[PDB]
């Protein structure tokens, strides 16, 4: 992806792997602010993740 | 006392290196198949306010 | 202001909530003293005495 | 077996873009699975990281190879549920299949 | 616009906000932020650079 | 707050398989009704 929401534009590198490994690799890095974005705008679900 | 403390600290080639001390605890060996590791508890007591 | 969903306290800004909800709502320094093998059992142990709970010092 | 030969029961594979670097090296002594100064403890293979590291190893450099930049040190922190539950969980699904 | 999740201030465009973040959090290393820390790495990987020529330099 | 985040498998799966099926290749063993018998 060339820019997530909440990142910076252009800190992907080509050599991202495919399948769920690059999946796994973006949300690696991207974990802490979907977190907390998601805190503020929605309500919490119902029982522990 | 703070005044005397802040001003020592003002003025001093002491430097203190937490850092040092982790590194010559974390690098001991030690068996991963016992439930209990010293290493750990002791990181554990003096980490808190690091 | 950027808000919590747990204590709901609110922070300036979105960093500062982010270390809050790695802090205070997170899983507590106890359950580091052991492996889960035994803390499950610790637990179990724990709720099945619960019956031998002492009373608040106004019932009786 | 090797890091990859083991790794790949589990479908993690080496991407054909990374065929022409010498990723090796980094992947045997150079992805932390464990740091002692660094991991919780929680994260703790114990015995079964005989076949547990690689499968950490292949996520840390992954993400490494992920970002721009310069190649950098890759560590596991920590995992959220104990090392012992994810192996149970991966045994489980390696049954299931 | 955009806000600097850290410092929570705002921005008209990408441009601005990452001139910002390089410029002004130059040395945070608070995870919602990326962009600091590569280049921190691109300077220790310049100080490895160093290391090499210093005990092999070029000759004419 | 927690519902089911202690589950896991809680025993050797191997000792288990090997008693289960042990206990069910000797089950025609078993015992005789008083009514049969
Ligand atoms: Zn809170
Ligand atoms: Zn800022």
């Amino acid at each position: 992806p060339i820019l997530l929401p909440g990142q910076t534009p252009f800190i992907h590198s080509c050599y991202m792997p495919p399948g769920d490994q690059g999946m796994f690799s973006i949300l690696n890095g991207w974990r802490d602010w979907l977190i907390s974005h998601a805190s503020t705008t929605l309500p919490p679900l119902r029982h522990n993740h | 006392v703070e005044a005397l403390s802040t001003l020592l600290r003002s003025v001093t080639p002491l430097v203190l290196d937490p850092t040092v001390l982790t590194n010559a605890i974390t690098t001991i060996s030690e068996s991963t198949t016992q439930t209990i590791s010293p290493i750990s508890e002791i990181l554990r007591l003096l980490q808190p306010m690091g | 202001s950027y808000v919590c969903n747990v204590c709901n306290a609110r922070f300036s800004t979105m960093s500062a909530l982010s270390e809050h909800l790695r802090s205070d709502h997170r899983d507590d320094a106890s359950t580091l003293l052991a492996t889960p093998m035994i803390n499950n059992a610790i637990r179990s142990f724990l709720t099945a005495w619960d019956g031998i709970r002492i009373l608040s010092p106004d019932v009786s | 077996a090797q890091l990859v030969q083991i790794a790949r029961v589990v479908h993690l594979s080496i991407p054909s873009s990374w065929m022409t670097l010498n990723t090796g090296p980094y992947i045997h002594h150079h992805a932390y699975d464990f740091k002692p100064g660094i991991t919780q403890p929680s994260a703790k293979s114990r015995d079964k990281s005989i076949w547990m590291s690689p499968i950490l190893k292949l996520l840390c450099t992954s993400y490494a190879m992920t970002v721009a930049g310069p190649v950098r040190t890759s560590i596991v922190t920590e995992i959220d549920g104990s090392a012992a539950a994810l192996s149970g969980n991966l045994r489980v699904w390696m049954r299931d299949v």
